């Protein structure tokens, strides 16, 4: 299913996955293509801890959704 | 020397200035020198120099719509002197004429204004007139205000406020305000009287401080109803430029 | 200028000026013509109209229509005149140099700059319409100080102003929020050193600014505990008592002097103040109901050149003696009496104030409408400088407070507790957070749409420094 | 209570001897009515006294 | 020695004493310069409780510092 | 390496050391030109508990950085 993921920063990628697809394979996915580990990737969505153990339909999450990632990173 | 002979214009820019090249070299002026010229009445307006050898010596070219403005016909003269200190304009807020805009659909800016204003630099002062001739329209407007004031360069970064309701047409015409001297016959011994009595007081007051004088201050005007009392007050006050009330 | 003066003002008087509040009227069963003409009773009423402002119970006209019924009387177009300006602030103070042959006042003066008498009279114009409090809890805790320590307060109040429909032209300032100066309050009274709350206030004023705020007045309480088994309080302001004593009012002129309305119809450009001050002294009942209240423009010029006092008599305010550099003119007060005429009655030894007043209503938003509240707040981290009572600002109240919200998440719980106006002024007094860092702050705290600006907000460094002290310290 | 005409701000001005001063007022060599004539009662910027006496409604 | 003190009234007090004793000794100085003993009083520097049961060595509380004052039944 | 250094008042004071210098080098500083035993002495930034026993290029520190002081009693 078509969505947006945009970082703290404010750059955007879209991703296609299926709305039962648990978030941790989409945190795996940003991990492959960008090589930040899930610890560090945490995604929220209408001010919500989104985190690697539910999926986007338990969130009810639906297509072109904006999902905002930051950077729990691990450099400290 | 500066008393230009005017002339019609074959551009129909609104803010240029055809010169000889005699007069050029009297006036050490050079083309793209934006100059003040005065004609009648006071009025004053910017114009771009530019050398035009076409012109007999000691003649300039000027269009309809700066004569217009000018209040000066064909053939008369005018001053022109330096504008040097002449700033961009910081924001220029102008509104078109209600009737020649009638008909027209879209924003008039971007149609007209904005290809007129663009990489042109065109000086404009307050109480001025520009004309666009877009497409198959021809549209007047009116330089309504200028920041800095009165006038300034419209540069490519000026900001340009074409929001506003029309201006009327009857208003300039019907309000012929402004009348001078030549709106006034067969009464030229009082006018006289009274342009010595208030003319010379206030154009050039230190006549009186030379004499070491007071000069008159009163003055009391009479006659039968209908005589043009009003008018010549009115004329008087126009010319000597002083700020009536 | 040969025309109004050109200058830049609040966004209310522009749209205010843009209307002409025109009151349409229909076919009167007493019109003698035919459907298109218009003969004397069918015409639209102005919006000045006293008839329709004393027939609806409004007691003043809202100054923009009598702005509109200044330019109306006079200035006509396209001739008569080079324009004059309509409004002018009356000044009393004698003219230091008028010299037509004589000396300075100290030792000469004429009868061309001598302060003629003073007539004075009650206004009929006030500046500001409807003063309304977003919600209970703002003055609710104002009220629950006075319960704990039982002194008297006093307090600024920051808001902004909008439009009022329900009077022609009107005009009513929101208060979002009230800031309590350092003041020493007392059973009978108050006091404050003058300067400590200026120097104070001009830094507060300029964050709040920040935040989008304005000072648009000041509140203070003067309650008594009645006898009754429950909370009642007497009712020492009513008509036959004295609606304001001679001081406040005195307080009140020097505040509008200060905070002058910048208007486009005045050579000096500025015009009667829109400063509004309320005060709390219970109705008619045991309540604690509130008041509004703001001098008129004679007593606003009319301190300036000192000239007033206060008197023993409540009621009344005293006058005060001619010497160098303060001359002060016979002040003649009129009022009218039952029979429709109006009496002149010297006054020096003392007046009433009820001629330096105007009167304003006060409300509350409709409970079923929108909120545009800024702060959803204002029941949390104690207001400032609270120190008399037990409240106190500090790193435990924030530990106690605002750590475990912001320890784990719930971005939609967190911004209530971030919106919150003496929160805000306190972070930024620590100066832990980098300049911008706390503009986003409170862009985030003030603004809708703000989930991107919170997530960068907790993003920078500054935050987690925050959090990371405010967690390590007890 | 007492602050209703002898509180603080009320000794620290004695508002009583102003008011019998006023009452008995000559160079010449209690109780607080507001049948008489007014004093002068001056206080520097920034002071508020809310210890006028009570009057109470018309009933 | 020389420290600013903010009272609950809002004015500012300076006052002496030495930065070698318990602060249950500066308490005692200002209830007794004032009236206010100091069973309610609490200080607070810096946004930061100061425990009767140290001193100010500890603290390293700065000359010309300023303290906060207030009370609690 | 220039760095700020602000204290729990608001004190503020630019120091010069090496990214690769070891932190107790500046702790031992401030220790010097305030002296305050390091143990009272926590420096803090981006929310990390900075200990005596790193350097800076640990924490990646670089020029222009900004320190806040605390102590570890009960706070500052
Ligand atoms: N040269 C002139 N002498 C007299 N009247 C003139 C002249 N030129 C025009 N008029 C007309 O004569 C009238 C003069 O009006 P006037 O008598 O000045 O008015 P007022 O009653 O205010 O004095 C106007 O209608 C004007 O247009
Ligand atoms: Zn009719
Ligand atoms: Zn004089």
């Amino acid at each position: 299913m078509q969505i947006f993921v945009k970082t703290l920063t404010g750059k955007t990628i879209t991703l296609e996955v299926e709305s039962s697809d648990t978030i941790d394979n989409v945190k795996s996915k940003i991990q492959d293509k960008e090589g930040i580990p899930p610890d560090q990737q945490r995604l929220i969505f209408a001010g919500k801890q989104l985190e690697d153990g539910r999926t986007l339909s338990d969130y009810n999450i639906q297509k072109e959704s904006t999902l905002h990632l930051v950077l729990r990173l691990r450099g400290g | 020397d500066n008393m230009l002979l005017v002339d019609d214009a074959i551009n129909d820019d609104n803010s240029v200035i055809a010169i000889n090249s005699n007069t050029m070299d009297k006036l050490e002026l050079f083309r793209g020198d934006t100059v003040l010229v005065k004609g009648k009445k006071r009025k004053d307006t910017v114009l771009i120099v530019l050398i035009d050898d076409e012109l007999e010596d000691g003649a300039c070219r000027i269009n309809r719509v700066v004569r217009n403005n000018l209040r000066i016909r064909l053939g008369d003269l005018v001053t022109i002197h330096p504008c040097p200190d002449i700033k961009y304009a910081t924001r220029i807020s102008v509104l078109p004429i209600a009737d020649t805009i009638e008909g027209i659909t879209g924003n008039l800016f971007d149609v007209f204004l904005k290809p007129y204003f663009v990489e042109a630099y065109r000086p404009v002062r307050k109480g001025d007139h520009f004309v666009v001739r877009g497409g198959m329209r021809q549209v007047e407007f009116k330089v309504v205000d200028v920041e800095p004031e009165e006038y300034a360069v419209v540069a490519q970064d000026t900001i340009i406020h074409w929001e506003g309701e029309p201006i009327n047409r009857e208003d300039e015409e019907n309000n012929m305000n402004e009348v001078g001297y030549d709106d006034i016959g067969g009464c030229r011994k009082q006018m006289a009287q009274i342009r010595e009595m208030v003319e010379l007081p206030l154009r050039h007051p230190q006549l009186f401080k030379a004499i070491g004088i007071k000069p008159p201050r009163g003055v009391l005007m009479y006659g039968p109803p209908g005589t043009g009392k009003t008018l010549m007050a009115r004329a008087v006050a126009n010319e000597t430029g002083a700020f009536f009330f | 200028r040969y025309g109004p003066l050109r200058i830049k003002e609040l966004a209310v008087d522009e749209e205010l000026e843009k209307e002409d509040g025109l009151i349409p009227r229909q076919k009167s069963k007493l019109c003698k013509h035919g459907d298109r003409g218009m003969c004397e009773y069918c015409s639209p009423l102005p919006p000045w109209d006293k008839e329709y402002h004393e027939k609806n119970k409004i007691k003043h006209i809202s100054f923009h229509s009598y702005l509109k019924k200044l330019n109306e009387n006079a200035n006509k177009k396209e001739n008569g005149s080079s324009y004059i300006s309509p409004l002018s602030e009356p000044d009393f103070r004698i003219n230091k140099r008028c010299h037509n042959g004589h000396e300075p006042w100290p030792r000469g003066i004429c009868s061309k700059c001598q302060p003629s008498a003073i007539t004075l009279q009650q206004q009929e114009f006030r500046m500001v319409d409807h003063v309304e409090f977003q919600k209970s809890e703002i003055i609710n805790e104002f009220i629950q100080a006075w319960r704990y320590t039982g002194m008297q307060r006093f307090g600024y109040m920051y808001g902004s102003y909008s439009k009022y429909d329900n009077t022609p032209l009107g005009i009513k300032a929101v208060v979002e929020a009230i800031y309590e100066p350092p003041q020493h309050d007392e059973q009978d009274g108050l006091t404050m050193d003058v300067e400590q709350v200026k120097n104070e206030m001009l830094q507060i004023d300029r964050q709040a600014q920040e935040m989008g705020l304005s000072r648009i007045g000041l509140i203070f309480t003067d309650l008594s505990d009645a006898g009754a088994g429950d909370g009642s309080v007497f009712c020492k302001r009513h008509k036959d008592s004295f609606f304001l004593s001679s001081l406040e009012v005195i307080m009140a002129a020097r505040h509008q002097t200060r905070h002058p309305n910048v208007s486009k119809y005045s050579e000096q450009g500025f015009f009667s103040s829109k400063f509004v001050t309320c005060v709390i002294s219970g109705n008619l009942e045991g309540e604690i109901d509130i008041s509004s209240y703001q001098v008129s423009t004679e007593a606003e010029a009319l301190v300036t050149a000192d000239m007033i006092s206060g008197s023993t008599f409540p009621s009344m305010a005293y006058i005060n003696d001619t010497t160098d550099e303060r001359y002060v003119p016979e002040i003649f007060y009129m009022k009218s009496n039952e029979y429709g005429i109006t009496v002149k009655e010297n006054a020096k030894p003392a007046f009433p104030v009820d001629y330096l007043l105007v009167t304003l209503t006060h409300g509350f938003p409709n409970t079923d409408t929108e909120t545009n509240s800024k702060f959803v707040s204002s029941t949390g981290f104690p207001w400032s400088n609270r120190q008399a009572m037990g409240q106190s600002q500090d790193y435990q109240e924030l530990k106690k407070y605002l750590f475990n919200v912001a320890s784990s998440g719930d971005f939609n719980l967190l911004h209530e507790k971030i919106s919150n106006f003496h929160l805000l002024l306190y972070i930024n007094s620590l100066q832990i957070l980098s300049p911008d860092e706390w503009k986003l702050l409170i862009e985030s705290a003030v603004k809708n749409e703000w989930e991107e600006s919170l997530l960068k907000l907790v993003s920078s460094a500054g935050w987690q420094t925050l959090v990371m002290i405010l967690q390590e310290s007890g | 209570p007492s602050v209703l005409g002898q509180g603080s701000m009320s000794t620290r001005i004695d508002y009583a001897g102003i008011a019998n001063s006023s009452r008995n007022k000559l160079s010449k060599f209690m109780k607080i009515t507001f049948d008489g004539e007014p004093a002068k009662l001056d206080l520097p910027e920034g002071q508020l006294f809310f210890g006028f006496p009570m009057v109470l409604p018309k009933e």
